[PDB]
């Protein structure tokens, strides 16, 4: 799982970067990329 | 269009029935929407005339 | 302008548009207003208290719809994407909706 | 005289507020590990042409280097340029001026 | 080592368009179901997944 | 039965330690990955051309042009953007 890496992966690692846990309290990261979103796998990593 | 959900997604999907799912109708809780401006001072007027 | 809505911050120029975001980072004598990998005007200098402010483009996250079948029933629940429930309604501007 | 440059002449090229990013600018600049001229205690101060644009900073030993002075005729036929000090600032100044060539003003 | 999945994604085809503009989406009304059609597409990706 | 225990174990752990090494044997994995991003950031990049318009940003074209000019600009504009879009589907389709 560390081998896999997102570090030069611009708009997927900037997406995920919407985490800043209490950054700023207003945050909507569906409003900041235009319209391009990323939904969520049905699986977690846990479940499988 | 402008009803429960279930209506608008009657909408999207063409038909006047809807079976067992989820439907992506999104942006669609209208905009914050105002008109204003912030500008500065620059007191002198021009020649032109 | 206002500081909350989508009040079309037209910061000396730019018609940018953009609820709350009274942001803040660092900038240069030369830096007046921001860009981003797409440019997205980051912050910018008020015209005429001149400082540093970013702003989150028009901010409203995205809605789908459960169902079970329409003739099942006419109950339905709708999910949103990814908004903390804290501003569900405010981030849905449910005032006018 | 010539030396290798090895990396100067980078300036922002722009006014935009960015940040971490990876820009791609196309300007003019300084071409990198190119060459340079100069001169040195020669009695000193000769002319030198201007294409578009001159990278040129120098080993300021007590502050000797004061003023780079435009001007292509100084028959005083162009309100060319001139930059000193003037405490506050330079001395800023356009008219076509006499371009005394070997400044001095007492000292 | 076998690649399964991929990342699912989706995009608001009017705000990637005609971001926020509603004289732009009135134009964009001209040119039939283009939005509807991607959003299918993109949707069935997303599910295949 | 002895040894054939052994063996097992002891390949498992250089199982282990090859990945560890650095093989990224993942990279069969690592390319779909970046290969989609790369499709992304071109898509997001591709919003800064004016595909013969005087400008790109849509709020500039509409803050300077009176409404039956912007018509052209507009236009212009929406064929390349959606053009963009049909690529980028496409490729996605065929990637997935
Ligand atoms: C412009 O004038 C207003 C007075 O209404 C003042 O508040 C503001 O600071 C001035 N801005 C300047 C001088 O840049
Ligand atoms: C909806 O229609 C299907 C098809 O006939 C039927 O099986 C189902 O029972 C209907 N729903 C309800 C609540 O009766
Ligand atoms: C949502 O906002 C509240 C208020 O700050 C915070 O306590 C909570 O942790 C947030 N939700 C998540 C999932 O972080
Ligand atoms: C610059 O000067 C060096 C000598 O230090 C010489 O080798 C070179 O040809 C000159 N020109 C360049 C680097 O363009």
């Amino acid at each position: 799982f560390n081998k896999v890496t997102l570090a030069d992966a611009g708009f997927i690692k900037q997406y995920g970067d919407c985490l800043g846990d209490i950054a700023a309290r207003d945050l909507i990261c569906a409003q900041k990329f235009n319209g391009l979103t990323v939904l969520p796998p049905l699986l977690t990593d846990e479940m499988i | 269009c402008a009803l429960d959900p279930l209506s608008e997604t009657k909408c999207t999907l063409k038909s006047f029935t809807v079976e067992k799912g989820i439907y992506q109708t999104s942006n669609f809780r209208v905009q914050p929407t105002e008109s204003i401006v912030r500008f500065p001072n620059i007191t002198n007027l021009c020649p032109f005339g | 302008l206002v500081k909350n809505k989508c009040v079309n911050f037209n910061f000396n120029g730019l018609t940018g548009t953009g609820v709350l975001t009274e942001s803040n980072k660092k900038f240069l004598p030369f830096q007046q207003f921001g860009r981003d990998i797409a440019d997205t005007t980051d912050a910018v200098r008020d015209p005429q208290t001149l400082e540093i402010l970013d702003i989150t483009p028009c901010s409203f996250g995205g809605v789908s719809v459960i169902t079970p079948g329409t003739n099942t029933s006419n109950q339905v629940a709708v999910l949103y994407q990814d908004v903390n429930c804290t501003e569900v309604p405010v981030a849905i501007h449910a005032d006018q909706l | 005289a010539y030396t290798n440059s090895f990396t100067r002449g980078v300036y922002y090229p722009d006014k935009v507020f960015r940040s971490s990013v990876l820009h791609s600018t196309q300007d003019l600049f300084l071409p990198f590990f190119s060459n340079v001229t100069w001169f040195h205690a020669i009695h000193d101060n000769p002319v030198l042409p201007f294409n578009d644009g001159v990278y040129f900073a120098s080993t300021e030993k007590s502050n000797i280097i004061r003023g780079w002075i435009f001007g292509t005729t100084l028959d005083s036929k162009t309100q060319s340029l001139l930059i000193v000090n003037n405490a506050t600032n330079v001395v800023i100044k356009v008219c076509e001026f006499q371009f005394c060539n070997d400044p001095f003003l007492g000292v | 080592i076998l690649p399964v999945s991929m990342t699912k994604t989706s995009v608001d085809c009017t705000m990637y368009i005609c971001g926020d503009s509603t004289e732009c989406s009135n134009l964009l009304l001209q040119y039939g179901s283009f939005c509807t059609q991607l959003n299918r597409a993109l949707t069935g990706i997303a599910v295949e997944q | 039965q002895k040894l054939i225990a052994n063996q097992f174990n002891s390949a498992i752990g250089k199982i282990q330690d090859s990945l560890s090494s650095t093989p990224s044997a993942l990279g069969k994995l690592q390319d779909v990955v970046n290969q989609n991003a790369q499709a992304l950031n071109t898509l997001v990049k591709q919003l800064s051309s004016n595909f013969g318009a005087i400008s790109s940003v849509l709020n500039d074209i509409l803050s300077r042009l009176d409404p039956p000019e912007a018509e052209v600009q507009i236009d212009r504009l929406i064929t390349g953007r959606l053009q963009s879009l049909q690529t980028y589907v496409t490729q996605q389709l065929i990637r997935a």
